[PDB]
């Protein structure tokens, strides 16, 4: 529907422009011109600004044999120092393109966005290879990830290629039929959440970035996956249920939860997750109701709150040491978010939390550590280690505690 | 005043005022104090202050201080403790563990930071704690042994210890391969590192302090101290529990050769546990020292034995010098129970020669200190206590037997095969 | 150090339902009684009476495992009481880690079928292992499982005193 | 005498009837029939390999009894 | 209902 | 519901496949356990009418079984606690049980094989003696029904145990004599 | 930028470093000063300095004591005019701050500006469980709970109570009708009382011209009180009493508003007077129109006491008396502070007792008790660290800003030492987050 409501008239400025400043006679402007003024060996970014800004006013049936330059030369905007303008006129030529000439636009941009050290790179993904395999255009130039403008346009090839792909299988089924339905619905989950998993792992933050700023390149890609992981929930809730039955890293836990307004639907399905016998499925499923109970604060968000207290409480005594030390280290940090959201998980909170404790501390004295931090019962507040696991988990707990105290008391 | 002085300044020091800066300017003061009236000068008698006994009523309050996150509060801390007297009557149970296991850690945590020179202080109040009762004596050095073979700390004594979107950018179109065989590849592997003379000077230090703990107060102008067999008693039985479990065949009498070969695996732990700490030879001779000690550690040299036995039997080089670590500890063993009076003599001296034989030579001379073990035994009731010096002697030449005939055939059977070579150390083993 | 003075304080706090306190001061008279928990606590001292006290003081602290390793301190092992205490899942102290205490092998055998039976399999899996100890086979030699249990009672003694002292 | 069933996965779960059930004993995870028995670690090769599978283009883990009977 | 957020009107027929 | 694995109308593969998959896991619930193997081998006593009741006792008319029940001495444990005595539960009986007033029939015998095999090797020349009886509670209940408990300490003496077991399997009924 | 909030949906975020930020503030009093020849732009400008802050807390106070040295720098030019305008902005925006701000801006009028605290709610969520009271005695608890609460915001910020004078004031206009017997039933008396108490502690403060017409509203009502019910003025007496000393303190402070007043209201007064001529204390404002020496054997008994029978009998004198004479408790509060760590179990819980009462008498002096009972939480008298852990929801209510010391330290206590402190941290914990933050 992108395509289409863009084509939708907003107030006809456009047709004024293109009456006013198309009549001067500058149409001299040629696909071979722009080439050349790709092909500088400087930069040279005003000629290809000068040519690219007229395209704008350009038409979309007349834009067509500008197709080709655009797409083979938007390599070459990878570099460093490219106008922001650039590539947003690139960016609105391209979905004009888009709405005219669809499928050869999209053979052509990911022919075009190899990550060009294997060069050709295999130039031969012809329309029936990515309908086949929608994840060759995730396949690009890693420059694109922080790319807000190409990184849009991926995106918009992405989901594309990700209906074309279902249609196409299902043709292909249906005549080769000369169950396979089943084999079917669960490729076509398997890849969605595929895709879903990919974007999510594009959204981190590399190490680089690792190596505060929150308004940079990264945060406009962010937005931009948020935006399309809410089309494709809307699309399908099932494919956001089978993504986080999969999980993914929960350092994208607050952007997701907070860039992906259809998210709430979580809390249906998040009992049965609490279910799982995966240990790691019971940590990211706790963690994601936190996130959506400092969201979203509601009653079902709470009963639900309140499940995952009591599981937490039921399971501290089924876990082995080693298993409660991988269990309790992230999901410690939930219990602030429940507190947060629900002043009357108070009491429960503290119960858990008073009963972990002890049982850490009696672990603790169990076996002879180093810190030892029953004799440090009266030390100060600490705020922000290769130690055993029982003083790691002690000291988070202490944290956790002091979390809590900190902001209910301001 | 001074006691309600002391604890309100306590109380404010625990809660959250005062800060760390006059938390630290109080504790010295104190400890100036403290040390200023111990020099009995006429002010000290004049004043009548007795800041020693109010200090000491507050001694569970300054014992968490030793433990504090601020280096000058703890040294502070460490200082007052060291010099403070210990309450006139006694320390309680629950006083002496907090103080014991606040001062072990003070310890090892400023040996770590300031090395050897910032020590003296946590030594002295650890010594102090030993003297004051037997428990007190048992509580130490069990705690200072147990954290120092801790795996925190033990490297201060040698010892040893994007997914998918990068699996997209290498995917042609078929697997290939049919899956990863468990959690794929393993990590990098543990590396260490550390210099060899801080190893060396943190292991003085430690042994230093155990000797002080362990050697009996006075006295007399001449004459140099007896290492007490109850302290290195206590330090061989809590190294037995900290090493192996003390599970089975825990009888100081040694068992055949047959319960040798049926108890391999704890043999094996206890060979792996001494390769990887090398402080533990160090506390095994600093035992040795007490003859009637090491008699205790029974099962620690029978495993280590077992395994050295195994691993020369095991062995395939001509050369016993293929295999370092297993020399050394081979020669640093039979040291030890040389040391310990476990040996006559002339099996003593046998490890001077271990570097040059081959490995089924040095396997039938620790097989004849196993039969002699045997014969004989590391029985503590066969060491006569010698009251000329206060001191256990183990007299072989009553035992009978005691320079070990037939071990000392096969050990001259020994020299004599590889004569070229052993000329020299002939006399070593002489009667 | 008056180990009769301090059981005389322990019975004193048990009496007003102190029962931290009270076994606080049941571990500092073992304590002084032994030197440290070194030696093993005198028969006068750490009577059953004495041990039933620090069985109810864990107990009513939801220490339930603490108090199915000190029923085999008595003359005869209260089996009744250890079993009681273990079929709770309230427990404050942690479960699994006093596991390599136990002795008994009936004790480790009701554990072994508790956890199966409440399918926490892991947990079964460290009971397992633990009956498997070659130390702690029942047909034993009678001074070898008297050694195993004085290291046992040692070290948990140990544990308990850095955890309440 | 035969009694072809397994022990209940619940957990009698307490409010100090949602379950938590135990590890999924025989199974048998029809990876390629069903999307959400596919770990996260191991996503992309299992969809290359059910993709291809479907396409014109629990084997192999046989009893020890039935491992080598030739006849 | 992922397409409304749970704080918003309910469209009751 | 689970106790018994390999009843009648099992073939032998059945009886080793379930034999392999043994998982010690349960109490030491012994008369509970004995009293279930006494039903099932008196189970099909009644239908067929082998036992004449009230028409005189007939050693032609026999099913020769013997129970060789292979244990640890450790004492026995139930959810309530230790029951340190041996005691056959009679809280569900088989209709007819009331007729011989015992659980073990005519020809049923009981033989014990408890393990006690030390955990560390002890080698000790008093092994080449005969198989001692143990002292165990399921002895009495070995001795009333004709049988005998065997405490075997090492694997030569299991193989010795096994060697006389064999020889005790013979058609034939117990008689208390007086 | 659209861009960095593209996909959301504008519901309920950059940092930048200390010199950046005193920079971007000189810049935001620079655009004012220029604007000047009200403090509408000020506010316009203010949200993006709480964006840029982040909520950092030390941004925030540096932020603070750079505007009070500005202020202290220009004194009352056009600048310091809007950095007084910038501050008191803020302290709104950010009241969390223990520090009630400098005298500086107790001069300023900008308290009744149209801007919103960021606690103002929550002061009305308490005043509202403060005025609503029945017969409940669950009810009055709640009632001193929330007496406690918002008589602690008085002292330490009374400057956002004042803001709430009006509501109260319909509130006690409301209240005055119902006649003697519902009143005293329904604790109607409770209610006045902790006003009143409360105004008092909004001493020098409420006199201002902003605050007197809610001022003389609430005079209106408890006048109104006194002479609707002037028949039972005996059980009164303790209002009465107050009463007239605030009256004596706002003659003391602000004269003039206080002789209008009782101008505006002189006939009421003159007939009360006749009618109850036993209100000597009126008739002497009529005519206007010691206590540390008799402590002084009770306080060396109390020191130099060893038996516990001393020790009872001076704690149970100083008791009696105490509820006739609150005012007393201050002088034994160093005294009894070390009687809060007695092993003995009576005369440490009558002390416990004693202290708080005081403390409630006296918020300001709650602080002081930190050390004693941060000492009690940790000793190793376990009866003593009951006792504390029994009176931890009271005195967490009282002190408020090492209430997070004091939780943890509860913690930690029942983390290590196997009491379970769950209910006392829970109630307390509970208590101070619907102050706070809700």
């Amino acid at each position: 529907v992108d395509d289409w409501i863009c084509e939708e008239e907003i107030t006809g400025t456009d047709a004024l422009l293109r009456r006013m400043l198309l009549t001067n006679n500058a149409k001299n402007h040629s696909p071979k011109q722009l080439q050349e003024a790709f092909s500088a060996v400087p930069v040279n970014n005003t000629q290809v600004m000068q040519i690219i800004e007229h395209l704008t006013l350009l038409s979309a049936s007349e834009l067509i044999p500008y197709a080709e330059v655009l797409t083979s030369n938007m390599s070459q905007l990878l570099n460093s120092g490219v106008p922001r303008r650039i590539l947003q006129t690139v960016n609105k030529l391209w979905m004009v393109l888009n709405t005219v000439m669809p499928r050869r636009l999209w053979v052509m941009t990911v022919n075009a966005l190899q990550p060009s050290i294997k060069f050709v790179r295999q130039q031969k993904y012809t329309q029936n290879d990515l309908m086949i395999d929608p994840l060759i255009v995730l396949r690009c130039d890693q420059r694109v990830h922080r790319c807000p403008p190409l990184m849009d346009i991926t995106l918009h090839m992405l989901n594309g290629y990700l209906l074309a792909s279902k249609a196409y299988l299902s043709a292909h089924l249906k005549e080769t039929e000369q169950t396979r339905e089943e084999l079917k619905n669960a490729l076509l989950a398997a890849q969605d959440s595929a895709a879903v998993q990919i974007l999510l792992e594009i959204c981190l933050p590399t190490e680089e970035e690792k190596a505060d700023n929150l308004l940079c390149n990264l945060r406009e890609v962010q937005c931009l996956i948020c935006c399309l992981l809410h089309q494709m929930y809307i699309a399908d809730p099932n494919i956001a249920k089978l993504v986080h039955f999969q999980g993914y890293p929960c350092e994208l836990l607050p952007l997701t939860v907070a860039g992906i307004p259809s998210m709430h639907i979580c809390l249906d399905f998040i009992p049965e997750l609490i279910a799982q016998p995966e240990l790691e499925k019971q940590i990211f499923a706790i963690q994601l109701l936190s996130h959506l109970c400092i969201q979203y604060a509601l009653p079902k968000s709470l009963s639900v709150a309140r499940l995952a207290v009591n599981v937490m409480g039921t399971l501290l005594t089924v876990l082995t040491q080693a298993k409660r030390y991988a269990f309790f280290m992230p999901t410690l940090p939930s219990l602030v978010s429940f507190c947060r959201a629900f002043p009357p998980l108070y009491e429960d909170i503290m119960s858990l939390l008073i009963q972990i404790g002890q049982v850490c501390a009696s672990d603790v004295a169990t076996q002879t550590r180093d810190i030892d931090p029953i004799i440090t019962r009266l030390q100060q507040i600490k705020e922000k280690g290769s130690m055993d696991p029982d003083v790691q988990l002690c000291h988070c707990i202490e944290r956790t505690v002091i979390e809590i105290i900190n902001m209910s008391v301001s | 005043l001074l006691p309600l002085a002391f604890r309100s300044c306590l109380a404010r020091v625990h809660a959250g005022t005062l800060q760390p800066p006059f938390t630290a300017r109080f504790l010295r003061n104190l400890a100036l104090l403290v040390g200023w009236e111990q020099q009995g000068g006429e002010g000290p008698a004049a004043l009548g202050a007795h800041f020693g006994e109010s200090a000491s009523a507050h001694l569970s309050d300054l014992a968490p201080l030793l433990l504090h996150p601020e280096e000058e509060v703890a040294e502070a801390a460490a200082s007052l403790l060291a010099i403070c007297p210990f309450p006139s009557e006694a320390l309680s149970p629950s006083q002496l563990l907090g103080l014991v296991r606040a001062g072990v850690h003070r310890f090892f945590a400023s040996l770590r930071l300031h090395g050897p020179p910032g020590v003296a202080s946590a030594c002295q109040l650890l010594t102090r704690l030993s003297q004051t009762s037997p428990a007190g004596l048992k509580a130490v050095l069990q705690l200072l042994v147990e954290g120092a073979l801790h795996r925190g700390n033990t490297e201060l004594f040698g010892g040893q210890v994007a997914s998918l979107l990068d699996t997209n950018r290498r995917h042609i179109w078929s697997v290939f391969h049919a899956g990863v065989i468990g959690r794929g590849l393993k990590p990098p592997k543990f590396v260490q590192s550390r210099n060899q003379q801080e190893v060396i000077y943190n292991t003085q230090s430690l042994l230093s302090l155990l000797v002080h703990c362990c050697s009996a107060p006075g006295g007399e102008c001449w004459g140099a101290p007896i290492l007490s067999p109850e302290a290195a008693k206590a330090v061989a039985v809590t190294l037995v529990e900290s090493v192996c479990p003390d599970a089975a065949g825990a009888e100081l009498a040694w068992p055949p050769e047959e319960h040798a070969r049926a108890t391999v695996e704890r043999d094996l732990r206890i060979g792996r546990r001494f390769r990887e700490q090398p402080l533990l030879f160090e506390l095994l001779k600093l035992v040795a020292a007490a003859p009637p000690a090491l008699c205790y550690c029974s099962v620690l040299l029978r495993g280590l034995l077992a395994a050295l036995l195994g691993h020369w039997e095991a062995s395939r080089h001509p050369d016993t010098t293929h295999s370092p670590w297993h020399l050394e500890a081979s020669c640093t063993l039979v040291a030890v129970m040389a040391e310990g009076s476990l040996l006559p003599p002339a099996l003593g001296n046998m490890h001077e020669v271990f570097s040059q034989l081959a490995p089924f030579e040095v396997r039938l001379l620790l097989l004849s200190v196993w039969g002699f073990l045997r014969e004989h035994g590391p029985l503590p009731q066969k060491f006569i206590f010698q009251s000329e010096r206060g001191r256990f002697i183990r007299d072989f030449s009553r035992e009978g037997g005691g320079e070990g005939g037939p071990h000392l055939a096969v050990l001259h059977s020994v020299l004599h095969r590889n004569i070229d070579r052993l000329g020299l150390f002939s006399g070593r083993f002489q009667a | 150090n008056n180990h009769s003075w301090l059981i005389i304080q322990a019975d004193i706090y048990f009496a007003t339902n102190q029962y931290s306190a009270a076994l606080h001061y049941y571990l500092q008279a073992g304590a002084v009684c032994s030197d440290f928990f070194n030696k093993a606590v005198p028969p006068d001292v750490y009577t059953d009476q004495v041990i039933k006290r620090m069985i109810k003081c864990c107990s009513l602290l939801n220490c339930h495992t603490q108090v199915a390793i000190l029923c085999q301190f008595l003359r005869e092992i209260d089996y009744k009481t250890a079993f009681k205490s273990l079929q709770e899942q309230n427990s404050h102290d942690a479960m699994d880690s006093y596991y390599d205490y136990i002795w008994d092998v009936t004790i480790l055998e009701y554990l072994t079928y508790l956890h199966h039976k409440r399918g926490e399999t892991d947990k079964r899996q460290i009971a397992i292992k633990a009956i498997g100890q070659t130390e702690l086979n029942a047909s034993n030699p009678e001074e070898v499982l008297q050694l195993a249990a004085q290291r046992r009672k040692k070290k948990f003694l140990q544990a308990m005193a850095k955890l309440y002292f | 005498v035969g009694k072809k069933v397994v022990q209940e996965t619940g957990i009698k779960v307490r409010s100090r009837g949602f379950q938590v059930a135990l590890l999924n004993k025989d199974l048998k995870p029809q990876t390629f029939r069903n999307a959400y028995d596919i770990p996260r670690r191991n996503l992309l090769d299992h969809l290359t390999r059910m993709r291809s599978n479907l396409l014109k283009s629990q084997v192999h883990s046989v009893p020890i009894a039935q491992m080598g009977n030739y006849q | 209902s992922p397409s409304y957020s749970p704080t918003s009107p309910s469209y009751s027929p | 519901p689970y106790a018994i694995k390999a009843g009648w109308k099992e073939n032998h593969a059945t009886f080793m496949n379930e034999l392999k998959n043994l998982q010690a896991e349960g109490l030491t619930t012994l008369g509970q356990s004995l009293r279930t193997a006494f039903d099932l081998l008196n189970l099909n006593r009644l239908v067929t009418g082998i036992d004449n009741y009230g028409q005189g006792r007939n050693p032609f008319f026999l099913e020769p079984a013997i129970i060789i029940t292979i244990t640890d001495g450790s004492k026995l444990t139930t959810t309530s606690g230790v029951q340190d005595e041996l005691h056959l539960p009679l809280n569900s009986p088989l209709p007819g049980s009331e007729l011989t007033k015992e659980p073990f029939r005519w020809d049923q015998r009981l033989f014990a094989l408890v393990l006690r095999l030390p955990g560390t090797m002890s080698v000790e020349s008093e092994q080449l003696t005969g198989v001692p009886l143990d002292d165990s509670a399921i002895t009495p209940m070995c001795e009333v029904t004709g049988g005998r408990s065997y405490s075997v300490c090492s694997p030569r003496m299991l193989n010795q145990c096994l060697e006389s077991l064999v020889q005790k399997v013979q058609s034939g009924v117990v008689i208390n004599f007086e | 930028v659209p861009r960095i909030w593209q996909g959301r949906d504008q519901r309920t975020v950059l940092r930048v470093q200390g010199p950046e930020l005193i920079s971007l503030v000189e810049l935001i009093l620079a655009e004012a000063e220029t604007r000047s020849q009200a403090c509408s732009l000020i506010q316009a400008r203010l949200p993006l300095l709480l964006s840029c802050c982040c909520g950092d807390d030390e941004s925030v106070r540096k932020v603070t004591e750079h505007l009070s040295g500005c202020i202290q720098q220009w004194g009352d030019s056009v600048l310091g005019r809007r950095c007084r305008d910038l501050l008191l902005q803020l302290y709104l925006q950010r009241p969390e701050l223990r520090v009630p701000v400098p005298e500086v801006l107790l001069h300023s009028e900008g308290a009744a500006s149209s801007s919103v605290c960021k606690l103002d709610g929550l002061i009305h969520r308490f005043i509202t469980l403060l005025a609503d009271t029945s017969d409940s005695r669950a009810l009055e608890n709640r009632g001193a709970d929330a007496s406690m609460a918002c008589r602690k915001l008085a002292v330490a910020h009374p400057l956002l109570l004042l803001r709430h004078l009006p509501m109260i004031a319909a509130l006690l206009h409301g209240r005055t009708h119902l006649n003697f017997q519902e009143f005293r039933q329904q604790n109607h008396l409770s209610c006045f009382l902790h006003v009143l108490g409360l105004l008092e502690l909004l001493q020098p403060h409420v006199f201002r011209s902003e605050h007197q017409g809610a001022l003389w509203d609430c005079l209106l009502s408890f006048i109104r009180l006194l002479l609707n019910y002037r028949k039972s003025s005996r059980h009164l007496a303790a209002f009465i009493n107050k009463f007239v000393q605030f009256i004596h303190k706002y003659i003391t402070y602000n004269a003039p508003a206080a002789i209008s007043f009782l101008q505006k209201h002189a006939d009421p007064l003159h007939d009360l007077s006749f009618d109850n001529s036993d209100l000597v204390m009126l008739k002497s404002l009529l005519a206007g129109l010691l206590t540390a020496a008799e402590m002084a054997p009770y306080m060396k008994r109390l020191s130099r006491g060893q038996t516990v029978e001393d020790l009872l009998e001076v704690l149970s004198d100083i008791d009696e008396m105490s509820r006739r004479r609150p005012e007393i408790l201050s002088f034994f509060s160093t005294n009894l502070q070390r009687l809060m760590s007695s092993a003995e179990e009576c005369c440490r819980n009558l002390a416990f007792s004693l202290a708080l009462r005081s403390m409630q008498n006296s918020p300001s002096i709650a602080a002081a008790f930190l050390p004693t009972f941060m000492y009690c939480l940790g000793s190793q008298d376990f009866e003593v660290v009951q006792t504390a852990l029994r009176n931890l929801p009271e005195y967490a209510l009282l002190c408020q800003e090492h209430a997070a010391v004091l939780l943890h330290r509860a913690f930690l206590v029942g983390m290590y030492g196997q009491m379970d402190p769950s209910a006392q941290i829970s109630e307390a914990l509970r208590i101070l987050h619907m102050e706070a933050v809700m």
